[PDB]
RNA sequence: UAAAUCGAGAG
């Protein structure tokens, strides 16, 4: 749902790399490999990490029981 | 080198944000249930009522 | 008194489908600490035709 | 793992006789023991960690005049997702009767799991 | 579709002497999944701390 | 404040034998609030 | 009881024993398995876990005499940890320079 | 005769780089046996401090109490693990914890619209306030004489944008973490090291001359600061052995496949520790090594 | 506390 806060494989911390991962996609046309190695994620175990998150958890956020709308 | 796919993430997560307001992406998911939807639809309109 | 089992008891184990008798044999109990799973050793598979692909299978406790 | 139950306590009555149990305590002597995951109106908290034999819901029988509670039948220990009310479509102003209660249970991967 | 008479609960397989005389249901006994387990002797069983606290035997003091 | 309305999300506080629907709107749902209470858990 | 000696295997002369620890894998055992292979007393070294779901390790020691099994675990243990003390040593020295 | 004393005249340690997060050094003439130890020790058995307890008062949001919990437990505190002792399982769960071993964070977050929002907006942060939730919203309360002890260092997570949650209106957070003393052979988060491993130096042997051209090709089977064309005649030879991988791509082609070997010098470790926030590398290896000694220490004291 | 029937699965 939401980015997993380390590695699964080796236990590097990449849920402060979620952010910096989309707005380096963003702003900057650059492909994700490239962002990918700007952030310091050298191994494919934690660049599968960051490149293949899906996000789900803002498709869950727009069902809100506790606002109107 | 051709056999390239993608991940659309920044397409993804814009959509996640933001529905669109005036048709469904991916088509093909919707003629998927149109055998069934289509076949509900036509004993109540069409030729001939 | 109704003692737990332990690693000096025996237990009748069976997979269906019981085409063959030896699908029905008899192993000393050994109790391990972690899992809710029975294990068993590889030279079994071979009378209980058991691969480990989900596969169930029953104990029996003889009570004399 | 997501489970939802509706607990309903209008199963013992029809054609609109006069309403014998109503959701939540009475003026009996029941324990407080089971007060801990149940509120004013006889319903769990949300949020609460709830095992086998613990209280779901709590109701008044006029007939016994004796505060019963129903309880969680599993042997999965659960924690309360949520709970809704859910009012008849009827013209009265009926008492809650119906109780959708939805629970969830930590199915992390343990041994014996197919992946 | 009528209601079985008394040689409808014996006759065939679901009756009583297939169903509950040559085949039964038993106390004191546990199925699960199996798992594989090296470092067992190859004539044990390797039972899961539950069905070791369930199952039991009648030992008589003595 | 006990419950909230399933429509509009409006907050209500239901009384003994008083009407299982929302004040603000004909809505017959309701969901228990979630309260403030002392949940334990292990980071596990 | 962090380490028990195996009545079922001791030798009465003490040259060959079984010694099981708690709370061990193949991390001591490994190292002080070679360690105390480097002793020329000793004949024969082992170490097995019986069960890896279980924090339990065995140490086989026999010694071709002259010296008990016990006494080869002393030797093996005080090698090991001068081992670690030289590796440290080494470790603090080369971080004052780089 | 193997000694300790010999071990010592052979053994030697080379560091390649040092750093806040990342130690890549070298341990050579050392067994395996050792290194191994040294590895496994590091990875699994240094003690770190990370949220064990997590007591929820409140969770309105969209993401489960229990993944909430387990999310922060996953989060690196940088508190140095000596300034608190370890915690008692057989202590009542009213004294188990104390000013002395558990740290206290709290996190109160209430997520409500700003009515500001610039108009045909959709970024999340101009919608609402309090919208993301990070792991430096995780105040720390000192309780007791940690009040005064902490108060040079206070305790805050390595990576303070870690995204604990994200919320919408109405929806809110609050919470307490007590974080304890634990090692990574328990759970993985209490590791403090993201990575650590060494690897064996490889060992490039050119068995029979490779002069001319084909060195070029020789050259461009491996990174490119392993083998270098000689200065003076064209030939190959082993520049830095360091800087391939062991990727035996000069092993695909029939033209060097009958000259050159491919080895370890399998007594040279290369270790590369990558530590998690709350420990530096070298201080991770000091740990490991002592760890290693005292359990030594602690085998030969106990009564057989 | 029960029983059929239907449906979905596992080996
Ligand atoms: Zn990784
Ligand atoms: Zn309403």
């Amino acid at each position: 749902m939401i980015v997993p806060v380390r590695c699964f494989s080796c236990g590097k911390v990449v849920g402060d790399k979620w952010e910096s991962y989309l707005n380096l996609l963003q702003e900057d046309e650059l492909d994700e490999g490239t962002a990918l190695s700007r952030l310091g994620l050298k191994r494919y175990c934690c660049r599968r990490m960051i490149l293949t998150h899906v996000d789900l958890i803002e498709k869950f956020l727009r069902y809100n029981p506790l606002e109107k709308r | 080198q051709a056999r390239t796919a993608d991940f659309r993430t920044l397409e993804r997560e814009s959509r996640f944000i933001n529905p669109p307001k005036d048709k469904s992406a991916f088509p093909l998911l919707q003629e998927a249930v149109q055998p069934h939807i289509g076949s509900f639809n036509a004993l109540t309109e069409g030729p001939d009522g | 008194v109704y003692r737990h089992i332990k690693n000096r008891d025996v237990v009748l184990m069976n997979r269906q489908p019981t085409l063959h008798k030896a699908s029905m044999m008899g192993h000393k109990v050994r109790v391990l600490p972690n899992e809710k799973t029975l294990r068993l050793h590889y030279a079994n598979t071979g009378a209980y035709n058991a691969d480990f692909d989900g596969d169930e299978m029953n104990m029996h406790f003889p009570q004399n | 793992m997501y489970k939802t139950e509706k607990v309903d306590l209008a199963l013992n009555r029809n054609r609109g006789d006069p309403i014998t149990q109503h959701f939540g305590f009475g003026n009996d002597e029941w324990p407080k023991e089971w007060l801990e995951k149940l509120d004013e109106d006889g319903l769990p908290y949300i949020g609460t960690y709830v095992e086998e034999g613990d209280p779901i819901c709590a109701y008044f029988d006029d007939t016994l005049n004796k505060t019963k509670i129903k309880t969680y039948h599993s042997s999965e220990p659960a924690y309360i997702e949520e709970v809704n009310l859910i009012g008849d479509e009827s013209n009265k102003f009926q008492e809650l009767q119906t109780v959708s209660i939805k629970y969830r249970i930590r199915r992390t991967p343990q041994i014996g799991d197919k992946f | 579709v009528p209601i079985p008479g008394v040689k409808q609960a014996l006759e065939k397989k679901e009756g009583l002497f297939r169903k509950h005389m040559m085949g039964k249901r038993v106390n004191y006994a546990a199925r699960s999944v199996i798992s594989p387990d090296p470092n067992i002797e190859t004539n044990e069983i390797g039972v899961p701390p539950v069905f070791a606290v369930k199952l039991t035997y009648p030992e008589p003091v003595t | 404040l006990k419950y909230i309305c399933a429509e509009c999300s409006s907050k209500l506080s239901l009384s003994r034998t008083d009407a299982v629907r929302c004040k603000d709107c004909g809505h017959r749902i309701l969901l228990k609030a979630r309260t403030k209470r002392l949940v334990q858990f292990e980071a596990r | 009881e962090k380490i028990k000696l195996l009545t079922q295997a001791t030798s009465e002369d003490g040259t060959s024993a079984s010694f099981q620890i708690v709370e061990e894998d193949h991390t001591l055992g490994n190292a002080l398995r070679y360690v105390i292979m480097k002793n020329p007393d000793v004949e024969f070294c082992g170490y097995s876990i019986p069960h890896p779901s279980e924090n339990l390790l065995n140490i086989r020691i026999q010694t071709y005499g002259e010296t008990t099994a016990v006494d080869a675990l002393q030797k093996g243990l005080k090698d090991l940890m001068d081992l670690c003390d030289v590796v440290e040593s080494k470790f603090t020295e080369k971080i004052k320079s780089m | 005769e193997w000694n300790v004393e010999k071990f010592k005249k052979d053994f030697e340690v080379n560091i390649s780089s040092l750093d806040a997060r990342e130690a890549n050094f070298d341990l050579i003439n050392i067994d395996t046996s050792i290194a191994n130890a040294f590895r496994r020790i590091m990875i699994s058995e240094v003690p770190s401090v990370a949220a064990e307890y997590v007591y929820f008062f409140n969770n309105t949001s969209v993401i489960q109490d229990e993944v909430l919990a387990h999310r922060i437990g996953l989060v690196p505190l940088k508190v140095d693990p000596d300034m608190l002792t370890w915690v008692d399982s057989n202590l009542p769960d009213d004294e188990k914890f104390t000013d002395e071993n558990t740290i206290v964070l709290s996190l109160n977050v209430k997520c409500t619209r700003n009515p500001d929002a610039p108009k045909g907006s959709t970024d999340p942060k101009e919608l609402y306030n309090n919208a993301h939730v990070y792991a430096r919203d995780l105040k720390f309360e000192p309780q007791g004489r940690q009040s005064t002890t902490f108060a040079d260092c206070p305790v805050v997570p390595a990576d303070p944008d870690i995204l604990l949650a994200k919320l919408r209106p109405g929806q809110e957070i609050s919470l307490k973490a007590h974080c304890i003393l634990g090692i990574g052979g328990d759970h993985a988060k209490f590791s403090p090291v993201s990575t650590a491993s060494y690897r064996l130096l490889p060992q490039i042997n050119i068995l029979q001359p490779i002069k001319g051209e084909s060195a070029r090709r020789f050259q461009k089977c491996f990174p490119p600061g392993v083998i270098g064309i000689d200065e003076g005649s064209d030939e190959a030879y082993v520049k830095d052995a360091r800087k391939d991988t062991v990727s035996r791509e000069v092993l695909r082609y029939e033209e060097f496949a009958d000259k050159v070997k491919l080895g370890r010098v399998r007594n040279h470790f290369i270790f590369n520790v990558e530590s998690a926030g709350a420990m530096t590398p070298e201080e991770i290896f000091f740990k490991s090594v002592r760890i290693l000694k005292n359990k030594a220490e602690y085998l030969k004291n106990c009564p057989i």
